[PDB]
């Protein structure tokens, strides 16, 4: 059972917070 | 010992002829030619 790394294409840590308006 | 007879005729400096060659131990390093693959890997698991 593989376990992704944070330094993995598309796992990050920093989430993409959304605009208000959005 | 060549030291101890230099001083003998001498009572009466870099060696030229010997030219070292360049093997280095390998560096820890994954991506550079040169240098062995342990460590972190390159997939993230």
């Amino acid at each position: 059972k593989r376990v992704p790394n944070p330094n993995f294409l598309g796992n990050c840590n920093i989430k993409d917070f959304k605009p208000p308006y959005i | 010992r060549d030291t101890r007879r230099k001083r003998r005729q001498g009572r009466s400096l870099p060696d030229i002829a010997d030219i070292p060659r360049t093997f280095r131990t390998p560096v820890p390093s994954t991506l550079m030619p040169g240098g062995v693959d342990v460590g972190p890997s390159v997939e993230s698991y």
